């Protein structure tokens, strides 16, 4: 009775995908998910909801990535947000957190891909909260992309908080073992640059920051140049930093170079 | 930067302009020469040269100087140096960005490849972006957009390269080497080449008005259904391309202008309030240097953050310090884009005197005639053309346009079934806006009220968003009937039942539903106080207490600044009583001490304004 | 009506289930006859339904009544009637040829060969096609029973077809002749005989030889070349060489292609004696005692024969001897040019100096031609218009650089100086390296694939040379090409990177200064390990072809150990990394899932493996697309099978049981529980393998419902997987029992789609016929499911299975007949549970030297019986070998537990079949006697503790005294004899001395030395006098064996067991050093051959370590002083007359 209606709506959705319109095909996928919610199914309603969300984010990609249009204003963003909220709630009723975390990771990537970083960082931290016992490497990667989001949206103290949380997690699970060494290298460069960017008072200064600024007051040339850069900034010596960046440019990535340019600007 | 808002004695002299653009050529040649023969120059020297070149191509007089035929070598030098700098950051060795003399033919392809790079490489948050050091993306994005509108390359880069894949090669000449004639429309009946053409006319804007009528006539020449819906999206973008305020059409120096729906305040402009306006102007200047989104701002200078609202025939630009609370609370601070509430019906009621550089009047009339012929057809084109008229209805300067709009939308509601939520969400703000321009009579107000009362009970969430925007549009300016206001407080029960349920965890549910929801809630508190009970005001103050007392990853920063700007908008008006103000005082003195800096900044501005009402 | 007739008769056969009945046999035979009668009508649909019902009855009846089917098949093959029916019956008998028992093999052969000659004489074309398809499988199944004259008359019958005009019958006769002599009885004698016959057809070439016959004999020789690897002599091969050098200039468009095909495949995979006569200086002279100039034939001195080969080929085909010009396509064909370029490319790859030779030995006609040219315009053919010529020159320049940098030992300047003084061509290698770069950016896909193969041949010889700069440029120019419009270009790109060790590439990056800029003055690092690992291989897991995803997984497995991530706590610099890499080469019962060992483990392999699994798992979790999930599950299953998670446990650790590790079991256990992943099997079976491994790798930490698991937070995961596995197996039961639907999938609405997909693939299996198939979806899926169930069941207990054993046995009662190899191991493992059970001074000198000195310091000192009977019958009826080994291991574990032997309560015909297998092993009839015989002997010696051991010793002596090579049969036969007789009265002493004398017969092999270690370790514990006498006997036996170089200690594990024997040997046996120095100072008979020198020096090393360790300095000096050991033993003159002799 309802399985033939679900297969009919799925055939209609595939036909509309072949026609390539894609609000209506995802609406028929919501009809599939509602008809499969009318019975007791579980994961297939989630599959219909996720495919509807894939179609909605694909249409908004076609409306802002492939077509950077001045008239578009994000309707299937809201539709995909509602559908994926229903999907992660069905996963949380089922009890499988890793799939829901993958869904929120996809939401975060599609939201960062449009020029809207704050809700992307929020959904990244939700997806990393949903993976804390199970897969800590996935939690560290979600938190690192979250840190890049909050550094895009210029919540620097949020990036400091998420970086000290990343170092706390990787120290607690890291004996470093592997890719945890890569996490520690990136976090130790960016936490030093993010401590020299906003120079905290000793009241709000957590003891972990006291440990790193005691270590400063990882590859060898980078440790030596950054230790010299902490000394040249706490000296406030301009030409020192002006000759230090030209040697420190290839040893850092792009976003760390953004942080170092922000360091060099707020001493000049 | 500073020459944009100074009196006429302090603007630049015209005789020096050749020397200034020659200096821009010189500093970009210095950047390129130092990239060649040494290591990198610096981040400061590079950002200085790119900033000076972006602002030099942002001014009208200097851009008219560089668009001459005497300085074509200088414009080619700018193209070569900027493409060389962009290829010496993001292009690793042995890769590419994405997968008559000779230098002009190199430069035109250079600018076209740079525009496709702007599609691919130089967009924020992207994967492919991750090599550019992220303090150069707005700068290089603006310098490519402002470089691709040069008269050397604009005839070339509006041609998509799928046409250069096919066999199309005429002979150009316009005293330039590249003065190509316009693309013939028989290619545009393919899908992807039309997609690249709408992308070029989107991220490029337009020029002197002849190009606008040219693209207008060819876009009407487009008018299988994918081609039709793409032409509808293109024609919405092309008519909205004349609504951008200061230089009228350039995406570099401009954005979509907006009109405030909130009234100018009464508690300001006294002998006591001017100092408070100065203090709030400093604290919100620093907030917009911290939080805001630099869509208007192309450099790193913190002293420039302006707003596109004109005077009200369009007058000059309003400076940002004069509009302390004029900006509508639906807008994230500084983002300059279409968000369904750009124009207020105040503005079209008093700009065009009706109360119950291109002629856009004829364009809008032709759009109405074409769409009324298209309505009275598959469902996709119908839903997208209702979205089209909803977007384009801001341009209309005649009440008969809105009358034919309203009768066509009521007939479309009559002929279409009710099992269409997508057409419903594109339909409801258009219908309530069409009711909003006209007088709110009985046969007007009754079906829109039944429509909003039906569509708030839907299952599709942007239908609820459009329902709240319809609630916002009907409550704006029309003196609502005493029978018409009796069907209001079901929306107050809706506000209570969907603010109590999302009191604790806010980021999980949605981002803009709760935002525009509390925005219309604050407008309902302000403009119609006696319609709803004051217990609703007390409950929404307690609910906003649950809003602001949450953790950092529970209520995000946009919701924080939205709720705080709304509560300060409530405080500046004298509509509230004293005990709600005192509860807000104890709320603010509780919430100053949170360790996040900009939340503490705006809460500090709140505790400033608490001790200035009494 | 006829189609419905054959179909309902097929249904009446398959619906019987009443076998081994005579009237059933008669109706089966007449049904087989009418089935092959249904396939004779001249129409498509009736022939197709006949073919499918015949394949259905063959494959469904393959279990019970096999030889009646093949008897009827042979009875219709003997008819030689219609071409279609004979084709059908013959190819089906060829596909069923390897299912026969070896008892009835000889009657089928002696009954088959005259009809084989009859179908060989048949002139129908597609009959010859199915003949070429049929002969090799038959003679692989039937070859080793035929006597010499039968194979000789078969070969004469096939040689008699080499004069025909059709190419199909020629190719059939060629491939079938080579396929018969490949398997036959004594393959070297038949190769010499066939070279004699096929050269007797080409007795001197100054005659007419009916050029179709020339094409046929050249195709036979082209098939015969890759297999040469009395013996065939070198004069035969040099006659083959002068044959194919004469036959390049014949006037035809086909014989030149055949000759160049033979010459190219001869130079590719050459016979070694012909290779040594070809690379020689004088060469063929020692073996005998368009052209307008004197090239000089291949018999003069002072010039290698490959020089004349390259000169003749290039002057005949692809070059005009007056000017650097391309020859036109008008006179010579272009595939001729492509084959000539591949020929001369391999000829450069064997001897690179031939590319620098002047092509004309005499300067030719200075009036008409001002200059002379060398063979250097051969590399002017990249600018040729046709593809597959430019790529041929690409492969030429690639193998040219590789053969220069490996012919000379990277001393390019001295070698080029010698050649530039000898020959006059101005030529460096950076004059073809930009050309090889230019070819990689071309439009067509075939020249891109050929240039990528050129980089595969070239790049790791380049980057470790003095031209490493151009090697980096070639790596980057390859790296830009991961997204072309072909799958072969992508897999070739991705197979070039799996042969680059990135430690040397990282060293060349860090040493370089301005190559990080490259073109256009870039600034920043050039992260080739990240732009290769994270950007090419893990991203090209996301292709849609399963070819590209599978080869991407293979390239990840090869790229794990050569990555060099920066600043590991082992290798720090790159130079320490490459020094480690080269020093470790030159200078020095539970299931397969688990281990309990401490397992000392490398560190940088853990870091590279953790990094690669972090990247692959990050791509698996956030995969927006569909095919990337399959492409990452393939690569993670392959990274678990190559690198075990029980051995590399700290690589796969992701903090899940933080402190033997679980790893990423949770993401996978979600990924199976969805509804879109089990829809395809080609990654679902891989994900089952990965889930089983990642749940099994946390055994020895956790163990000390499911009460043995011990860690509660792990308990439901296994449960889910275990329950899921039973559900899967229940589905497979309902596939093989045609039944429409604890472990139960009736209510679960996701598994019904799985049952539908399995039923569709099983129908696609039952319609077509192909037995020996590796890529089989349903069978491979049942194998992977039973394998992972076996792996999980070791963690079970009797409280866990004691309420569910019967339904698992019922499921195994059905799925036995499909794949019984890995199905009986599930029964074995379930029966197990039911009864209780670093700074380059450390790496290059100091740590190996302290290993050596520490070594010297130590050196100075009850429902199973239906399945059991079914398995015994399946073993007595099969020919698949691993099934036999598994049934023997099941019987071994069953007899290890104290069960009564009521499984043969009446008879003992099982052990009679075992000894009948022993007979065919001893004569040599059995095809795969290797991997079955130690299990037979282990089963016998396990039986003996109640058949007496002297019968086993007699069978071992019968295998040894008359049989084939001992390293496959005889030694692993003796191994469980030794292990279960010494380790575990006077009759036992007599068996002991007989066994150790049998061991003494075979001392030349080193596994026998491992056995002798077990001997001396057991007898040294018991009695030291017998130990001392036995050590004296083995010492004075083993020392003249080392003196006369008749020991096979060529392997390093062989020298290792020799040194551990001389450690474990009694010191009183080597106390007089007279025999230890008489066998030390020896000189081999001929040290011209390599292996003679290797055995001589390995013996000298083996005694020199004893001279160092066990005895002191003045003792061996006095022992030399009493004897006459002249210092002129090996003078320079002695080695000169030995390398001459």
């Amino acid at each position: 009775n309802v399985a033939e209606a679900g297969e009919q709506f799925g055939q209609l959705g595939r036909e509309l995908r072949a026609q390539e319109c894609l609000p209506y095909a995802a609406w028929c996928q919501l009809a599939v998910a509602r008809c499969q919610q009318a019975l007791f199914h579980g994961p297939g309603e989630a599959l219909a909801l996720t495919e509807a969300a894939r179609l909605f984010l694909r249409q908004e990609r076609d409306a802002r990535q492939r077509l950077v249009c001045p008239a578009a204003y994000g309707e299937p963003l809201q539709a995909a947000a509602s559908a994926l909220g229903a999907a992660v709630r069905l996963h949380l009723e089922l009890g499988q957190p890793a799939a829901a975390a993958a869904l929120c990771l996809e939401l975060a990537a599609a939201l960062r891909d449009l020029g809207q970083p704050a809700a992307a960082a929020g959904h990244f931290q939700r997806a990393a909260q949903l993976q804390l016992p199970q897969l800590p490497l996935a939690a560290l990667q979600a938190l690192g992309e979250a840190a890049s989001c909050q550094l895009l949206a210029r919540d620097y103290t949020g990036a400091l908080a998420v970086f000290t949380r990343m170092q706390r997690l990787a120290r607690e699970h890291g004996s470093a073992l592997g890719a945890f060494s890569d996490v520690l290298v990136r976090c130790e460069v960016s936490r030093v640059l993010l401590l020299l960017l906003l120079q905290p008072p000793p009241a709000k200064l957590l003891p972990e920051h006291a440990q790193t600024l005691e270590k400063y007051s990882l590859p060898e040339e980078l440790f030596l140049l950054l230790q010299s850069l902490v000394m040249a900034t706490h000296e406030k010596d301009t030409e020192a930093i002006k000759s230090l960046q030209v040697e420190m440019w290839p040893l850092l990535t792009a976003e760390q170079n953004h942080l170092l340019h922000l360091v060099l600007q707020e001493t000049i | 930067v500073v020459v944009s808002k100074l009196p006429s004695h302090l603007h630049l002299p015209p005789e020096k302009e050749k020397d200034i653009v020659k200096f821009v050529v010189a500093t970009l040649e210095a950047l390129s020469w130092h990239l060649i023969h040494e290591q990198i120059p610096l981040s400061l020297d590079l950002q200085a040269g790119l900033d000076c070149c972006c602002l030099a191509l942002q001014l009208p007089g200097l851009w008219s100087v560089v668009s001459s035929t005497e300085f074509v070598t200088h414009a080619c030098s700018l193209i070569h140096c900027v493409h060389f700098i962009l290829e010496a950051v993001a292009v690793q060795p042995g890769e590419q960005l994405l997968s008559n003399p000779k230098y002009i033919t190199a430069a035109c392809e250079m600018v076209a490849e740079m525009v496709e790079s702007l599609q691919s490489v130089l967009a924020l948050g992207h994967k492919r972006n991750s090599g550019v050091p992220a303090f150069l993306t707005p700068l290089l994005r603006n310098i490519i957009i402002s470089l691709a509108r040069l008269p050397l390359v604009n005839s070339y880069t509006r041609v998509p390269p799928l046409v250069w894949k096919l066999g199309w090669s005429p002979k150009p000449g316009g005293d330039f080497g590249t003065a190509f004639p316009e693309i013939p429309v028989e290619f545009l009946q393919e899908k992807e080449v039309f997609k690249e053409f709408i992308y070029r006319i989107n991220t490029l804007g337009w020029t002197s008005r002849t190009q606008f009528e040219e693209t207008w006539a060819t876009l009407l020449g487009v008018l299988r259904t994918q081609i039709n819906v793409l032409a509808v999206q293109a024609i919405t973008s092309l008519v909205l391309s004349a609504m951008t305020v200061p230089v009228a059409g350039n995406p570099a120096v401009s954005c979509l202008e907006q009109q405030p729906r909130n009234k100018p305040l009464k508690a300001l402009d006294t002998r006591f309030g001017r100092k408070l306006s100065i203090i709030r102007g400093i604290v919100e200047q620093e907030i917009q240097a911290m939080v805001s989104k630099r869509e208007n701002i192309a450099t790193h200078h913190l002293y420039q953050a302006w707003d596109p609202v004109p005077s009200l025939t369009t007058g000059a630009l309003i400076s940002h310090e004069k509009l302390l609370l004029q900006i509508n609370p639906e807008r994230e601070l500084g983002s300059m884009s279409y968000k369904l509430g750009q124009v207020s019906i105040h503005s079209v009621w008093l700009g065009n005197s009706i109360t119950p550089g291109v002629d856009i009047h004829s364009c809008s009339q032709f759009l109405l005639e074409l769409y009324s012929r298209w309505i009275l057809t598959p469902a996709i084109l119908i839903s997208e053309v209702v979205r089209s008229l909803l977007v384009v209805s801001d341009l209309f300067t005649e009440r008969n346009q809105f009358e034919l709009m309203y009768v066509t939308l009521t007939e479309l509601r009559r002929v279409h079934p009710s099992e269409d939520e997508i057409l419903a969400q594109y339909l409801v703000p258009a219908t309530c806006k069409a009711a909003a321009v006209l007088g709110m009579d009985k046969a007007v107000a009754e079906p829109v009220s039944r429509l909003l009362e039906s569509t708030l009970r839907s299952s599709h969430l942007p239908s609820r968003v459009g329902a709240l925007h319809g609630v916002l549009y009907v409550l704006e300016c029309d003196l609502l009937d005493d029978t018409a206001k009796q069907l209001i407080p079901v929306i107050s029960d809706y506000l209570l039942s969907n603010l109590k349920g999302i009191a604790h965890c806010v980021n999980i549910h949605s981002q803009q539903h709760v935002l525009v929801m509390c925005a219309t809630a604050f407008y309902l508190i302000e403009n119609y106080p006696l319609d709803v009970g004051p217990e609703f005001s007390a409950s929404i103050i307690q609910m906003c207490g649950v809003m602001l007392s949450g953790s950092e990853e529970s209520t995000p920063s946009i919701i924080y600044h939205c709720a705080l700007r709304g509560l300060e908008r409530l405080l500046l008006s004298e509509q509230l009583s004293r005990l709600d103000a005192e509860s807000l005082v104890k709320l603010s003195v509780d919430r100053v001490n949170v360790h996040s800096p900009h939340r503490a900044m705006a809460a500090l501005g709140l505790m400033l304004t608490c001790m200035y009402t009494g | 009506d006829r189609v419905n007739h054959c179909l309902t008769i097929c249904e009446n056969i398959v619906a019987q289930s009443v076998r081994n009945s005579p009237e059933f046999q008669k109706l089966l035979g007449i049904a087989m006859e009418l089935f092959l009668l249904c396939s004779d009508d001249a129409e498509s649909d009736v022939r197709m339904v006949a073919d499918e019902c015949l394949n259905k009855v063959i494959k469904a009846l393959m279990d019970s009544n096999l030889p009646r089917l093949q008897l009827e098949l042979y009875k219709e093959i003997k008819k030689n009637g219609a071409p279609r029916s004979l084709r059908a019956a013959l190819w089906r008998f060829a596909e069923l040829a390897h299912l026969v028992r070896p008892q009835k093999c000889r009657p089928y052969l002696v009954n088959l060969l005259p009809c084989l000659t009859r179908t060989s004489k048949r002139p129908e074309e597609s009959v010859q096609e199915t003949l070429a398809a049929a002969v090799p499988k038959i003679m692989a199944s039937f070859g080793n029973f035929a006597n010499d004259n039968e194979i000789k008359v078969l070969l004469k019958a096939f040689i008699a077809n080499l004069k025909s005009s059709s190419p199909t019958i020629r190719r059939t006769a060629a491939g079938s002749a080579v396929s018969i002599c490949q398997h036959s009885r004594r393959t070297q004698y038949f190769y010499s005989w066939l070279l004699n016959v096929l050269l007797g057809l080409l007795v001197p070439v100054e005659d007419e030889h009916s050029t179709l016959l020339i094409l046929g004999v050249l195709l036979t020789l082209r098939y015969l070349v890759p297999l040469l690897q009395v013996s065939p002599s070198a004069e035969q091969l040099v006659q083959v060489y002068e044959l194919t050098l004469h036959h390049t200039q014949h006037q035809d468009h086909n014989v030149v292609t055949g000759a160049l095909e033979l010459l190219q495949q001869l130079f590719r995979t050459p016979p070694p004696e012909l290779l040594q006569t070809l690379t020689a200086v004088g060469g063929i002279g020692q073996l005998t005692a368009r052209i307008k100039g004197d090239i000089g034939q291949s018999t003069d001195d002072d010039s290698a024969p490959l020089v004349h080969c390259v000169r003749l080929l290039s002057a005949s085909f692809l070059l005009t001897g007056g000017k650097n010009v391309l020859v036109p396509d008008r006179d010579v064909r272009v595939s001729v040019k492509a084959l000539a370029l591949s020929c001369v490319g391999a000829a450069v790859a064997l001897h690179p100096e031939s590319f620098f030779s002047k092509l004309y030995k005499v300067p030719l006609d200075t009036t008409e031609y001002p200059e002379e040219q060398y063979v250097s315009d051969i590399l002017n053919y990249i600018d040729h218009g046709d593809p597959q010529v430019r790529g041929a020159t690409a492969i030429l320049c690639g193998t040219l650089i590789c053969s220069i940098l490996s012919r000379s030992r990277f001393h390019v300047g001295d070698w080029m100086g010698t050649i530039r003084t000898l020959t006059g061509n101005t030529f460096s290698l950076a004059d073809c390296i930009p050309l090889l770069r230019k070819t990689l950016k071309d439009e067509s896909s075939v020249t891109c694939k050929l240039a990528c193969t050129a980089v595969r041949n070239c790049v790791m010889s380049l980057c470790s040379s003095s031209y490493s700069e151009l090697g980096l440029q070639l790596i980057i120019d390859v790296l830009t090409l991961r997204n072309s419009s072909y799958w072969l270009v992508r897999t070739e790109l991705l197979e070039t990177l799996a042969e680059i060790d990135f430690r040397l590439v990282s060293f060349l990056e860090a040493k370089a200064e301005n190559l990080h800029r490259g073109a256009h003055h870039y600034t920043g690092l050039l992260k080739l390990q990240e732009r290769v690992l994270n950007n090419v291989v893990i991203h090209l897991l996301g292709d849609e072809d399963p070819r590209v995803r599978h080869v991407a997984a293979a390239s990840l497995i090869r790229l794990v150990p050569k990555l060099f991530y920066k600043c590991d706590q082992g290798q720090a610099d790159p130079v320490v990394a490459v020094a480690r890499d080269q020093s470790s080469v030159y200078l020095k019962r539970i299931y397969r899932g688990y281990n309990l060992l401490p397992s000392i483990t490398d560190v940088t392999m853990e870091n590279n493996l953790s990094r690669v699994i972090a990247a692959v798992s990050h791509e698996l979790i956030t995969s927006t697309t569909r095919a990337l999930t399959f492409g990452c599950c393939e690569a993670l299953c392959l990274l678990s099978t190559a690198f075990p998670v029980c051995i590399w446990s700290l690589g796969w650790h992701c903090g899940v049981p933080p402190l033997c590790t679980v790893g990423m079991a949770t993401m996978i256990l979600t990924l199976l529980s969805s509804a879109w992943f089990p829809l395809d099997l080609s990654a679902h079976q891989d994900a089952l393998i990965l889930a089983g491994n990642l749940l099994a790798a946390s055994a020895p930490k956790s163990l000390r419902v499911w009460p043995a698991l011990g860690d509660r937070a792990l308990v439901p995961m296994v449960e889910q997987l275990f329950s899921h596995l039973l559900k899967v197996i229940n589905i497979c039961a309902h596939v093989l029992d045609d039944v429409a639907p604890l472990g139960s999938f009736y209510h679960l609405p996701s598994y019904l789609r799985l049952h539908d997909v399995l039923k569709a693939t099983h129908a696609n299996y039952k319609v077509t016929l192909d037995l020996q198939n590796s890529t089989e979806k349903f069978g491979g899926f049942l194998r992977s499911a039973l394998d992972v169930l076996s792996q999980i069941l070791e963690l079970a207990t009797l409280q866990d299975i004691g309420k569910c054993v019967e339904e698992i046995l019922g499921y195994l009662k059905s799925c036995f007949s499909r794949e019984p190899m890995m199905a009986t191991v599930c029964v074995q493992q379930l029966l197990k549970t039911l009864f209780g059970t670093p700074g380059l001074y450390h790496y290059c000198f100091m740590a190996p030297y302290t290993h050596f000195t520490q070594a010297l310091a130590d050196a100075s000192l009850r429902l199973f019986e239906p399945l059991v009977i079914k398995a015994l019958k399946q073993y007595t009826t099969t020919t698949c070998v691993q099934l036999q080994k598994q049934v023997l291991d099941l019987l071994a574990q069953l007899v290890q537990l104290r069960v009564n032997y009521c499984l043969l309560d009446s008879d003992q015909v099982f052990i009679g079949f075992v000894l009948k297998q022993f007979e065919y092993i001893e004569v040599g009839q059995f095809r795969e006697s290797e991997a079955i015989i130690p299990n037979i002997f282990f089963f016998l010696v396990l039986l003996s503790y109640e058949i007496g051991i002297p019968k086993i010793i007699q069978l071992c002596d019968g295998i040894m005294a008359s049989g084939r090579k001992a390293v496959t049969h005889a030694i692993p036969a003796l191994q469980p004899i030794v292990h279960d007789l010494f380790v575990l009265g006077k009759e036992l002493e007599t068996q002991k001395e007989v066994v150790v004398s049998m061991l003494l017969r075979l001392i030349q092999y080193h596994q026998v030395l491992e056995m002798f270690i077990l001997v001396l370790q057991q007898c040294h514990k018991e009695n030291e006098d017998k130990w001392k006498r036995l050590s004296r006997q083995i010492a004075d036996i083993i020392l003249p064996m080392l003196a006369k170089q008749q020991m096979h200690i060529d392997s390093h594990e062989a020298l290792g067991v020799l040194n551990t024997l001389f450690e474990i040997l009694a010191p009183s046996s080597l106390r007089p050093v007279d025999m230890l120095l008489r066998s030390m100072f020896v000189t081999p008979n001929t040290m011209a051959s390599v292996s003679t020198v290797q055995l001589w020096i390995s013996g000298i090393l083996a005694i020199l370590r004893v001279l160092i360790s066990q005895s002191t300095e003045d003792i061996v000096l006095s022992r030399i002083q009493e004897l006459s050991f002249s210092p002129y033993l090996i003078s320079c003159t002695v080695i000169n007359r030995l390398r001459d002799g």
